């Protein structure tokens, strides 16, 4: 769909998981999609834990410099539903564990721009009715 | 930089397997 729709979806998603009740006034359609992605990223995380001993922490110390390489790397060979969910779950980890909850700082905007540009640059919206 | 690669690897694996316990 619309590029503005996907930019709005990613920002709303990041704001919701950031506990940033610095709300919005977006529509019903964006909100039900944010909900589906939140549910999917939790189911994803649960699979990640069932398979691995550690979680994302160590690899994200320098997320401000490497995030784009991680995403590029994530979609180097193929793009599918599961990896796109991993894409959002990484972002959810940054807002939940790395950054401060409840406030929308400049680093959130950096995370947002990064994810919005990557999601769009790579036509990620074509692999998602999920 | 390598540790980052381990992450993308763990994510690709989980992404691919997610696809089937959700792909069914």
């Amino acid at each position: 769909k619309s590029g503005t729709y996907w930019a709005t979806l990613i920002t709303a998603f990041l704001k919701t998981v950031s506990k940033v009740e610095e709300l919005d006034c977006v529509d019903s359609a964006v909100l039900v999609d944010v909900s589906k992605i939140i549910t999917l990223t939790q189911e994803f995380r649960r699979h990640y834990d069932s398979v691995y001993r550690a979680d994302y922490g160590p690899a994200l110390k320098n997320w401000k410099r490497d995030l784009s390489k991680l995403f590029t790397s994530l979609f180097v060979d193929v793009i599918n539903s599961g990896r796109i969910v991993g894409f959002f779950d990484v972002g959810r980890y940054v807002c939940e564990e790395v950054l401060c909850p409840g406030s929308w700082t400049e680093d959130h905007e950096l995370l947002n721009d990064c994810m919005t540009h990557f999601f769009i640059e790579n036509n990620l919206m074509n692999h998602f009715p999920l | 930089g390598g540790t980052m690669e381990n992450l993308s690897r763990r994510l690709k694996v989980t992404g691919d397997l997610f696809d089937i316990m959700s792909g069914q």
